[PDB]
């Protein structure tokens, strides 16, 4: 099973 | 410098942006509902592990 990731912007949107 | 990559737990909602592109609310692995963020949708990514591809093969 595939596992889920992302790039986290810098700043953040809440 | 595209920003620093992390696990998913989940896609907790959905939008579109005031430029018609699709966005994504992120659940981190390892956080809670309050360190949820919005990221634009090429950020999500899809990992899998190298793999060898004739051990899946089904003989008969």
């Amino acid at each position: 099973l595939a596992t889920k990731a992302a790039r986290k912007s810098a700043p953040a949107t809440y | 410098a595209s920003g620093d990559l992390y696990e998913v737990e989940r896609i907790v909602d959905k939008r579109k942006n005031k430029k018609g592109k699709w966005e994504y609310l992120i659940r981190w692995k390892g956080y809670g509902s309050t360190e949820d963020t919005w990221e634009p949708e090429h950020h999500l990514l899809h990992c899998e592990e190298f793999i060898d591809e004739f051990n899946g093969l089904h003989m008969s």
